């Protein structure tokens, strides 16, 4: 009934939240790398092109 | 250090002079950029000979 359901749901929810935090951290790293690369691309257009 | 002879990534448009001021946790950068703001069209001759 309720007692077993709450326990199993709680552990699953906590694991999903930690996994989501790891996914968010990867997205933040990807966005930071993209910002640096975008500045390099702008510099190439400004001088080489 | 140098107004010209480098691509103007630091200063938008043609760059004449730049002034730097202290900022909290960093340095603020101020630059001077010329903007044409007008367009007049005239025929161009590529050199002359004689």
């Amino acid at each position: 009934d309720v007692l077993e359901q709450d326990a199993q749901i709680d552990r699953l929810i906590n694991g999903r939240l930690t996994t989501l935090n790891a996914f968010v951290a990867q997205q933040l790293v990807r966005s930071e790398s993209a910002a640096l690369s975008a500045q390099l691309a702008k510099d190439k257009v400004n001088e080489c092109v | 250090k140098a107004q010209s002879k480098r691509s103007g990534f630091c200063g938008q448009g043609t760059h004449i002079v730049s002034f730097v001021v202290n900022a909290p946790n960093g340095l603020y950068f101020m630059h001077v950029g010329y903007y044409p703001s007008n367009h007049i069209e005239v025929v161009s001759a590529y050199g002359l000979c004689d």
